[PDB]
């Protein structure tokens, strides 16, 4: 149950406004 | 002895930023070669930010000051890949003119009604400095860089005669092994929270505001029976933005039942109280709270120092 909460709240990281690493 | 530190907390809470900071403080820091490398990244983030504000202007229906600036937008999307290699003075001119517009600033001032990164204004205000052809990024500029992460971020260092391994997990369960080992044998957990997200408008893809999400996550972590022997450290980050915001937007947005005044101090106290109250093992487990600003290298240095001392003292018993 803990892990699905973990992911249910995390990943909303705005991947636009964010570029690829060098 | 070895120390396993684990950074947790929702996206946009400063974890990667904390890591970069660690690289600056206890390691050599970022050299001129690397600083040179991050240039393109800086340009990119700047552009993506201003673009994001522009697209945001749409959904809210926000008209420009002088209509002419509209043309720049059209040009912008074309020149968006022109920096993929150095900013054209034409392009930098565009960005300058746009950021100068009052309506754009009204949208930026209304950035709670959408999703704008917190490294925007930093890059946009210091435009003249970075739009020079001979520009080399400062360490602080690198700190504010936003890089898409795909895997597990790790950094190790030696400090106060101790061996630290620090892990930022992110979200990719594309790696389902080692990922879990990041939760194995942890010395202490550092939960990060963006305070400034108290007044954020409820997105259509949310069932509760971001703060209550962070709360629920914390609840799940503290009272998890796997971390009974793990020291819990809370970073109420982005305190600066919180202080600026709290003068205008009430806490009632986030907690309607809040009766206190809207002073930074009293508010922050209410938040800290709210998080700490979730510990359903208050006797056995104590929570180590700090108010951080991950962009302030000095602050992070001090906070981390104090945390380290805490851990040592815990090690002597
Ligand atoms: N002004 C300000 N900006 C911050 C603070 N902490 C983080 N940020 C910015 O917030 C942005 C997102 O933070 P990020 O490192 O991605 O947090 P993460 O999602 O947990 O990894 C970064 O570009 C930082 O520059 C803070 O205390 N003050």
């Amino acid at each position: 149950d803990f892990f699905d909460i973990l992911v249910k709240c995390q990943g909303s990281r705005l991947d636009d406004q964010r570029c690829a690493p060098p | 002895k070895e120390v396993k530190l684990l950074l947790l907390g929702a996206g946009e809470s400063g974890k990667s930023t904390i890591v970069k900071q660690m690289k600056i403080i206890h390691e050599d820091g970022y050299s001129e070669d690397e600083c040179k490398q991050y240039k393109v990244v800086v340009y990119s983030n700047t552009i993506q930010s201003i673009i994001a504000i522009i697209r945001a202007m749409g959904r809210l229906k926000i008209d420009f000051g002088e209509a002419a600036r509209a043309d720049d937008a059209r040009q912008l999307f074309v020149l968006a890949g022109s920096a993929e290699e150095v900013m054209t003075p034409e392009l930098a001119g565009v960005i300058k003119r746009l950021w100068r517009d009052g309506g754009v600033q009204a949208c930026f001032s209304r950035s709670r009604e959408y999703q704008l990164n917190d490294s925007a204004s930093y890059y946009l205000n210091d435009l003249d400095r970075i739009s020079q052809s001979n520009y080399i990024p400062t360490q602080q500029d690198v700190l504010r860089t936003r890089v898409k992460t795909t895997g597990i971020v790790e950094t190790h260092f030696t400090f106060k005669d101790l061996y630290f391994k620090m892990f930022d997990v992110g979200g990719q369960r594309s790696e389902r092994k080692k990922w879990i080992h990041c939760f194995e044998g942890v010395t202490a957990i550092i939960f990060c929270v963006a305070l400034s997200d108290y007044d954020l408008v409820l997105a259509e893809d949310e069932e509760m505001n971001r703060m209550h999400e962070s709360m629920k996550l914390f609840d799940s972590i503290c009272n998890n029976k796997w971390f009974t022997e793990t020291s819990i450290i809370l970073f109420l980050n982005k305190k600066d933005l919180f202080e600026e915001k709290i003068k205008r937007s009430p806490l009632t947005i986030c907690y309607p039942e809040y009766t206190g005044s809207n002073t930074y101090e009293e508010a922050a106290a209410y938040i800290q109280c709210q998080f700490e109250d979730l510990n359903r093992r208050k006797d056995t487990k104590e929570i180590y709270t700090h108010f951080t600003c991950a962009t302030d290298t000095k602050n992070v240095q001090f906070v981390f120092d104090a945390v380290t001392d805490v851990i040592i003292k815990n090690n002597l018993k």
